[PDB]
């Protein structure tokens, strides 16, 4: 595989009482794959992405059995050799663009740095490729809007400047953290069609973290569903939402406006996520799950491998019928 | 009686300079339009990224003064100061910020951020403000352990909910909701939207609901307004816009919405041609460079909202059809 | 041949008539000008300057000066002399200072501070040109110090040929700012608060200087002056800080030259204030003080301890009186006789500025405080910035005040008269408010009387009556120290506190 | 027209405060010129009335500012030369030293205080900050004599004190500007420029030591606030070398308090260099103003405070303009 | 279960701990303060008693030194150690009052200037430019003429020459903050001007002010020493570290201890207030929580 993550965990707080923001996560990405990551707000999706790049800071602690990229296991090699591997071959679109762009430099400076590091052209070539990228991400007037500061951008423009700046890195793996949040449905579709033609032509890997289930169903090859720090389902994108294997993935799809009347109350899981102090023994979905057996209230369900190659972290992997 | 909010021809334009001694150019961020907002009602605002929606929200919230137009709340001018009124008018109009991390003070705990609205505007003792803060946090799926945290020790969808909690806190008459649910999963989105609709029914709270996710607007709205290049292009009731969209920007926009069922999926219009610039917006209709319904007036004259059965549309081809 | 001297601060300007500071006289009087009569280097003794010869009338009211032939003036980029020195140059030099109708009187602010402070306006009646080479001073009363007053820096002779050339040229300030004199050196440059460059005058009437050029490197820190002297950036320096004297005595690259200085430091008792109006209390507060400890501690061995106001090396010194030598026991007994065994509080004013006569008045006041403490007198050390110290002291607000004097002209009148006379009381310089008739009736006749033995006798009596009455602690006379490089030949230390270079050689 | 703003109230404030302040201090220039000697009451009244000091303070102030509005700063009571012709040679020597001190203090204090933030808690952090606070908490007299005694006297590496070698002089026939580093570079003979910079080393070190600790600590504190921000995470993730994340990304956001302390410290370097000027025998404005204040040379205190006040207003106006170059959000 | 709620003080101390230097700093500051307040129970001798037989007696470990005077004696024969410990009284007091009052007024004026902007800012900035221009000796002589000779009139002269640095550093921070969305969001909640600057903006401005207050102790002693070359300072027999250093600078190449031990007392008290400043930055920094 290109990226191979095994038993990844990330802890926040003192060692005595760690908050398991990421909790024995295990997944892999091949060259040319698109992997979707889906799940509740707070489930570990950003922190997992930051951990696979070393971007977690002092209050957090990262650990794994394996955390390897392009033949190098990133924990054993020197931090110098990790840095000049991961920065040259990996890129990330961070979740909030307003805080992720440097306040004091123009858009063009911040893009043309990425072209200089990763492609190496002269200053006139760097401007022309920055205009080409700002045209690809559909910025309204790129030759004037190179010379603009991030606080003068709208939220969906600063987001597209960092999509352009990630594509400018010409990476081998791209992690995209809700890359369509501040985008209208038309420019959202342009960005996904751009990221997928890039994956098809340059054979790069893509990791789409998104709350837009319909978009990741169209775009992904494999989907990882995540809850309370753990993977809960994993399998082919065209399969996962057609007939789901986990009660979480089922109750997530039930919440869509597609299944509700013109002004009526939407469906949801009737409870709140486990924190530092109220974390279940056994399965993390215990207090919310409609199908919770006393085995669930006792035993941590394994990431059970099913006959159709897909995986579910449930004692009772759901049938095609949508029942235990 | 006057509407709860009434905008009339609101404009906002921003200075831009290429360097400290360079000529000061003008960005046409909102060349905007009127609307009426009544009590107990949702007005959704939809349109292109960078078309002026958050700029409008800042004018309605009184964060910025407009470069033109008028803004009345209940028949009271918001664009002139009155010290006997402003104490009440300030708590009665509130905002949920887009990209709210920069809107949370990094040196404050979430309890202090959520109690500050109450501490300024109410008689509530320390235990009663903590009770309100935890009660509002519970109603958006946060926790008593989160009250003690600084805003950087959260995920983006938890920062969305801290900004929602702060906005809903006061019993306001209008909330300007700027992309309020976009960093939320579909189950937490459902919890938040159910709270907003419960407050609209119980309190009479109205919304200006700025969203790029059309599947939510198709559910929460009562009126919908479509924007392009700082101006409004179509306005109507939610049925009128989603069942019979007449402006070809609205048709291209509603056509590109993602839908989970494979069958339901359709080809987007694949709009092609140069984008219009906010620094030099084109003469006549803003959309003309990319529009499929090209006609003579479009490159020459500015279209304006015409009635067509209560569905305000600003398009010469719809006028020619009628 | 070049000599560099490290000066204590900077000159105020180059005409010495307008200025009161020794650092100005070193730059502006000694190198640039002569005087009618002048001091023999290292002494009070008056010898012929620009006057070869002089005569005093039998009544002492006329002094006649016969001027030296061949004396010729400096040259400058705006002036060359046609004349030698006339009686007209001497007449204008003193008429400028005395006469309100003279062209130059108001020029450069007219602050002739020594001429007026010495009372020469009253004393000099006229300045007559007898002939082209004879000058007469007619005086309203006789004064024996007058000849030594004409040996001071303000008595420098200025060119009338240059003065009226600058006046017809419409720029009279050039007489003061661009100096012409008769002296051994002429001014080439002054870089403001940095350095002064002089050239030896090739036409000088005395012995021409053995150094072709002289440079004052203005160096305001006394410790940095010794660093410049150690490194041979500088061959002579003034005022070594007392702490380095020990090290300088041991330094094989220099001669540390010494001279008993004509100056005095004293603590002045205000006789108008109730505890100090009794001679017994003033004597007791004197017996109570260990002067030898103040010499070892404050002066670091640089002073000699003082028993009466006149320095021991000056003429008229009474060595035949014995001091109130340190005796706490004696001190306590004499306050009991005054009725003050219960003690009293007293103010002990100390100047914050350094002086030639007092190198640290604060740590001296801290020693007098501890000395008086052991005797039951509660001394409170008071200090003010120098302008406020001078103001309130002259206004009589003090009980005791630190003071001193540096001899202008080497005559004992310059001490007794200016510090302890009724006249001095009037002008504010009697910081003791002490008018005593028996002192006056000695010091006055000794000003007028021409018989040097009668002056010596009356000043010897003035020291007896002043010692019995004790208007001050008299603490010390500073030894003037001159660190000089061993390569410098012919240097001699001046007791009046000036510096001289015309007799100096480098080899 | 001029860019300073509030020009009339500024002038009336500087001048009326400085005038009322020097005329509240007890004593008079005549009283201090006389020293331990007396001046008789009748001559003291005469000389005060001749200088103009017997008039009430409102009349004296109007006469002074009337003169300054018509272009006249007055005559120095010490030197008998116009206050301007006294000011200029000293302002030039003070700029030349204050610029060399700031070029040293910034050229050392920017690299060192960046490294102390990049290497937090290291032997380097504690040594660099310790060394800086050592130089900041020695009196300039002791620190200056330690450098003179070590480097000039013991090691023989530098000249002791002064602006240029005492027996080497420039010709006044060349059009000298009055800055020795310029004057000796253009019109000096062989070695005369090397001598003029050799006399600058120790003064610039001693005067620049008190800025260097402010620049080192302020840049380090500002860096530690910046290095944890989400855009520095982006610069690390974009594949940039650590030198670019530090120098381009972090330092640009740290510079705003740093250019604030550089501006404040330039204000001190014009007005207040007196201890360094005393040790290093420098012909600057600090010795001149304090000697004037001690002598009650009222024209020099009034005119020197006004001409130091204007240069401070202009430096503070320039760094306020420079904030918008550092942080574009402020424009 | 959930931990015990932490009071702000508790949190402040907890996060101050983590910096080993910051608690070495506070331990010294409490040690010199204990030495200062109780000097009359701890000092070997009464200061202003002179051991006249022992002028410039060196430290107890030097040749010609004696165990009677551990740090030797000054040029009038007083014990350097007894003078340092009583000298901690006035030096800590004027150092703390100068830093406290200049920080208070500098925060108030610099918040008002940066928050309100415009004419207010221009007036305030013009005022502090005039205060930077006035020599410290001129302010000292003026205050003595208004209020008489007192230790407090040097503290006021030192306060007004320090005040510009706090005003301008405070304004420079407030100009970054007043533009940020959390100031806007607090305005929309209804915060008035005082709440905006003192409760919401000020917590974000402290990083330069902690640097300036940590340096400002050194100046409040060394510029008191520079005034101490003239008639402004403590009443002469009473010790203060800046005055007792200024009095003896001519004993540098000879008698090294009289300069060196007041030098160490200031240097350590400066070095170790700067260590407390790093701990105060870290305890207020949310990214370290
Ligand atoms: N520094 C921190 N200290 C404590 N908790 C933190 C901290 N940073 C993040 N969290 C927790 O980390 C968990 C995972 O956060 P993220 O990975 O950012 O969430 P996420 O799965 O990406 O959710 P979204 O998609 O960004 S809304 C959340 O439950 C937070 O409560
Ligand atoms: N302070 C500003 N200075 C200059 N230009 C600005 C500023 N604020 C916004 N803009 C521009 O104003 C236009 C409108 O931006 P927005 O108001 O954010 O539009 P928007 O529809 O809300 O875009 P979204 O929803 O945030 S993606 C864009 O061209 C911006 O770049
Ligand atoms: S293991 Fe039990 S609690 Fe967990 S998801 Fe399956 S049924 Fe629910
Ligand atoms: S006016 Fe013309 S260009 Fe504009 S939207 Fe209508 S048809 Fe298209």
């Amino acid at each position: 595989a290109l990226l191979n993550v095994d038993k990844l965990s990330v802890h926040f707080g003192d060692e005595s009482a760690p908050f398991r923001a990421v909790d024995r996560i295990s997944y892999s990405v091949k060259q040319g794959e698109v992997v979707g990551i889906v799940g509740e707000s707070g489930s570990g999706k950003s922190v997992s992405s930051l951990a696979i790049m070393g971007l977690i800071d002092y209050p957090g602690r990262v650990m794994a059995e394996k955390l390897e990229f392009n033949g190098q296991d990133l924990q054993r090699i020197s931090e110098k050799e990790r840095r000049n591997l991961v920065g040259a071959e990996v890129a990330m679109i961070f979740q909030d663009p307003m805080t992720s762009l440097n306040p004091c430099y123009t858009v063009g400076f911040q893009i043309m740095e990425a072209i200089k590091v990763h492609q190496g052209g002269n200053k006139s070539t760097r401007r022309q490729r920055a205009i080409d990228l700002l045209n690809q991400v559909g910025i309204p007037d790129p030759a004037s809007r190179l010379d603009v500061y991030p606080h003068q951008l709208s939220g969906g423009m600063s987001q597209r400047v960092m999509i352009a700046m990630a594509i400018a890195c010409r990476p081998k793996l791209l992690i995209a953290d809700q890359p369509t949040t501040a985008l209208d449905v038309t420019i959202q579709a342009q960005i996904i069609e751009l990221l997928l033609e890039l994956q098809q032509k340059e054979n790069m890997a893509l990791v789409l973290i998104t709350h837009d289930l319909a978009l990741v169903a169209e775009a992904a090859h494999k989907i990882i569903v995540m809850y309370a720090g753990q993977v809960v389902e994993t399998g082919d994108a065209h399969a996962i939402f057609h007939a789901p294997r986990h009660p979480y993935t089922q109750a997530l799809l039930r919440a869509l406006p597609e299944f509700a009347q013109d002004k009526e109350r939407l469906a949801s899981l009737p409870g709140v996520v486990p924190g530092k102090y109220d974390r279940p023994n056994g399965c993390l979905l215990n207090p919310r799950c409609p199908y919770a057996t006393d085995r669930c209230r006792a035993e941590e369900p394994a990431l059970n491998m099913l006959a159709d190659g897909r995986q579910s972290k449930c004692h009772y992997p759901l049938d095609d019928a949508g029942r235990p | 009686q006057q509407p709860l909010l009434q905008a009339i021809d609101l404009k906002k334009h921003y200075p831009v300079k290429k360097g400290m001694f360079a000529p000061e150019r003008l960005v046409k961020a909102l060349d905007g339009v009127s609307f009426n907002l009544e009590r107990g009602k949702t007005l959704a605002v939809v349109g292109e990224s960078g078309c002026g929606k958050s700029t409008l929200g800042r004018l309605l919230t009184m964060i910025e003064m407009p470069t033109g137009g008028e803004l009345y709340y209940q028949g009271q001018d918001l664009l002139k100061h009155d010290p006997q009124a402003q104490k009440l008018r300030r708590q009665k109009i509130q905002i949920v910020f887009q990209n709210p991390y920069g809107s949370l003070n990094p040196r404050k705990k979430v309890g202090q951020i959520l109690e500050e609205p109450l501490l300024i505007n109410t008689s509530l003792s320390k235990e009663q403000r903590r009770e309100k803060a935890l009660s509002m946090m519970a109603k958006v799926g946060l926790k008593t352990e989160h009250y003690d945290r600084y805003p950087h020790m959260f995920s983006g969808g938890q920062r969305q909910r801290i900004a929602i909690a702060r906005g809903l806190m006061l019993d306001p008459d209008v909330v300007i909701a700027d992309q309020p649910v976009s960093a939320l999963d579909v189950s937490v989105r459902a919890q938040v939207l159910n709270l907003m609709m419960d407050l609209q029914q119980e309190l009479g709270l109205s919304y200006v609901f700025i969203s790029h996710d059309l599947s939510v607007v198709e559910h929460i709205a009562d009126e919908v307004m479509v924007m392009y290049l700082g101006r409004c292009v179509e306005k109507g009731t939610k049925d009128q816009i989603f069942n019979n969209p007449r402006h070809p920007y609205t048709q291209a926009l509603l056509s590109a919405t993602p839908r989970l069922n494979p069958d339901d999926r359709r080809e987007r219009i694949k709009l092609s041609g140069e984008l219009p610039s906010p620094l030099n917006p084109p003469p006549g209709c803003a959309f003309n460079a990319r529009c499929r319904r090209r006609f003579g007036p479009c490159t020459q004259l500015q279209p304006q909202l015409k009635d067509y059965g209560g569905q305000l549309v600003a398009c010469f081809a719809v006028d020619q059809d009628e | 041949k070049t000599l560099v001297y490290c000066s204590e601060g900077s000159p105020e300007g180059f005409n010495p008539q307008l200025f009161t500071s020794g650092t100005t006289y070193d730059a502006s009087s000694v190198p640039l000008y002569n005087r009618l009569v002048e001091f023999k280097i290292g002494t009070t003794e008056v010898i012929p300057g620009l006057a070869e010869k002089w005569e005093v009338s039998e009544d002492g009211k006329t002094y006649t000066f016969h001027l030296r032939k061949g004396v010729k003036w400096h040259d400058n980029k705006e002036f060359k002399p046609t004349r030698e020195l006339n009686a007209d140059d001497v007449v204008f030099s003193f008429d400028r200072q005395k006469n309100a109708q003279n062209p130059y009187h108001k020029v450069s602010g007219g602050s002739y501070e020594y001429f007026e402070g010495m009372g020469l306006p009253e004393l000099i009646s006229e300045v007559k040109k007898v002939d082209d080479n004879t000058v007469q001073f007619v005086l309203t009363r006789p004064e024996a110090p007058f000849l030594a007053d004409l040996a001071m820096d303000f008595a420098s002779i200025l060119s009338k040929e240059y003065a009226d050339a600058m006046m017809k040229a419409g720029t009279p300030e050039k007489l003061d700012l661009n100096p012409i004199g008769t002296g051994p050196f002429q001014l080439q440059q002054y870089q403001k608060d940095s350095r002064i460059r002089y050239k030896a005058f090739d036409g000088y009437w005395g012995t021409k200087p053995q150094i072709d050029t002289l440079v004052f490197s203005i160096t305001p820190d006394a410790s940095v002056r010794y660093a410049k002297l150690q490194k041979n950036e500088c061959q002579v320096m003034p005022y070594p800080n007392p702490a380095d004297i020990a090290r300088m005595k041991q330094d094989k690259s220099i001669n540390l030259m010494e001279m008993p200085g004509l100056n005095v430091g004293y603590l002045s008792y205000n006789v108008q204030k109730k505890p100090l109006d009794d001679v017994k209390v003033r004597q007791a507060l004197t017996y109570a003080v260990n002067k030898d400890a103040i010499i070892k501690a404050v002066y670091q061995g640089a002073g000699v301890s003082a028993k009466n106001l006149i320095p021991p090396t000056m003429w008229g010194y009474n060595d035949d009186v014995q001091d109130y030598t340190y005796d706490p026991e004696k001190a306590k007994a004499l306050l009991k006789e005054a009725g003050l065994e219960k003690g009293f509080s007293i103010d002990l004013w100390a100047m914050p500025v350094q002086r030639p006569y007092n190198p640290n008045a604060r740590r001296m006041a801290e020693m007098i405080q501890a000395d008086w403490a052991k005797v039951g007198v509660q001394a409170k050390i008071v200090t003010y910035e120098w302008g406020e110290y001078l103001k309130r002291a002259k206004d009589g607000e003090h009980q005791t005040v630190m003071m001193g004097w540096t001899g202008d002209n080497g005559d004992p009148d310059n001490f007794f008269a200016t510090l302890f006379s009724c006249a001095a009381s009037e002008q504010g310089s009697n910081y003791s408010k002490w008018c005593y008739k028996p002192f006056e009736d000695l010091i006055q006749p000794a000003r007028a009387t021409d018989d040097h033995n009668k002056r010596v006798e009356l000043y010897k009596q003035a020291q007896v009556v002043m010692h019995d009455q004790a208007p001050a602690l008299i603490i010390a006379h500073s030894t003037v120290f001159e660190p000089v490089r061993k390569e410098v030949k012919g240097y001699v230390v001046d007791p009046l506190g000036k510096h001289h270079f015309e007799n100096v050689s480098i080899e | 027209l001029r860019r300073l703003g509030l020009v009339i109230p500024t002038f009336i404030g500087i001048t009326l405060l400085t005038f009322a302040f020097v005329h509240m201090i007890p004593g008079d220039p005549v009283m201090i010129m006389a020293g331990e000697r007396g001046i008789s009451p009748e001559r003291h009244a005469q000389l005060l009335a001749e200088l103009g000091l017997d008039k009430p303070m409102w009349q004296q102030y109007l006469h002074y500012i009337w003169g300054v509005m018509h272009g006249d700063l007055g005559i120095s009571m010490k030197s008998r030369i116009p206050v301007w012709e006294e000011f200029v040679p000293r302002f030039q020597a003070t700029l030349e030293l204050g610029v060399c001190a700031m070029i040293f203090a910034t050229a050392v204090g920017i690299p060192v205080g960046v490294l102390a933030a990049v290497k937090r808690g290291s032997i380097f952090d504690h040594t660099a900050v310790g060394l800086a606070l050592t130089g900041y908490s020695m009196p300039i007299f002791w620190w200056g004599m330690m450098l003179i005694m070590l480097v000039s006297v013991h090691w023989n590496l530098t000249p002791v004190s002064g602006r240029v070698s005492d027996m080497v002089f420039l010709d006044d026939s060349n059009p000298l500007t009055g800055f020795m580093l310029i004057d000796t570079a253009i019109w000096g003979e062989d070695g005369n420029f090397i001598d003029a910079v050799a006399h600058m080393i120790l003064p610039a070190i001693v005067l620049g030591t008190i800025p260097l600790a402010v620049i080192v600590r302020m840049t380090r504190s500002s860096m530690l606030e910046v290095l944890g921000e989400d855009y520095i995470r982006t610069a690390r993730a974009k594949g940039l070398t650590r030198m670019r994340v530090i120098i381009v990304h972090a330092l640009r956001n740290a510079m705003l308090p740093v250019v604030t302390v550089i501006g404040l410290q330039v204000g001190t370097l014009l007005a207040g260099a007196i201890l360094t000027e005393t040790i290093f025998s420098w012909p600057g404005l600090g010795r001149w103003l304090i000697d004037a204040l001690q002598r009650r040379d009222y024209p020099v205190v009034q005119g020197g405070v006004l001409l130091v006040a204007t240069m401070i207003i202009l430096v503070n106006l320039l760094v306020d303009l420079l904030y918008g170059v550092v942080n574009p959000r402020i424009r | 279960s959930a931990p015990v709620p932490m009071t702000p003080l508790q949190e402040f101390w907890h996060y101050f701990k983590r910096n080993k230097g910051a608690v070495v700093g506070l331990v010294y500051v409490v040690i010199v303060l204990f030495i200062a307040i109780f000097a009359n129970w701890i000092a070997p001798y009464n200061p202003a008693e002179q051991f006249r037989d022992a002028l410039l007696a060196p430290p107890a470990w030097q040749e010609g030194g004696s165990m009677a005077h551990l740090l030797g004696t000054d040029d009038v024969g007083r014990d350097v150690l007894s003078r340092l410990m009583y000298g901690a009284r006035l030096s800590l007091l004027v150092g703390c009052l100068v830093v406290v009052l200049s920080l208070i007024m500098g925060v108030i004026l610099g918040l008002i200037a940066g928050y309100f902007g415009g004419l207010v800012d221009n007036i305030i900035m013009r005022v502090v430019d005039i205060m930077l221009a006035l020599p410290s000796l001129l302010l000292a002589l003026v205050l003595v003429a208004i209020f008489g000779p007192s230790i407090g009139n040097a503290a006021l002269a030192l306060t007004f020459v320090a005040l510009p640095h706090y005003v301008r550093l405070t304004r420079a921070a407030v100009l970054v903050e007043v533009n940020r969305d959390y100031v806007t969001a607090s305005r929309v909640a209804g915060a008035g001007a005082m709440r905006q600057m003192f409760i919401n903006i000020f917590p974000n401005c402290l990083a330069p002010l902690i640097v300036q207050a940590s340096l400002g102790f050194s100046n409040a002693i060394l510029d008191m020493a520079a005034l101490g070359f003239l008639g402004m300072g403590a009443q002469p027999p009473t010790p203060e570290w800046g005055t007792m250093l200024s009095d003896v600078l001519q004993f540098a190449q000879s008698a090294w201890w009289v300069v060196t031990f007041p030098g160490l007392a200031i240097l350590l008290t400066v070095a170790l207030f700067n260590l407390m400043g790093d701990g105060l930055r870290d305890a207020l920094d949310p990214k370290l929580k």
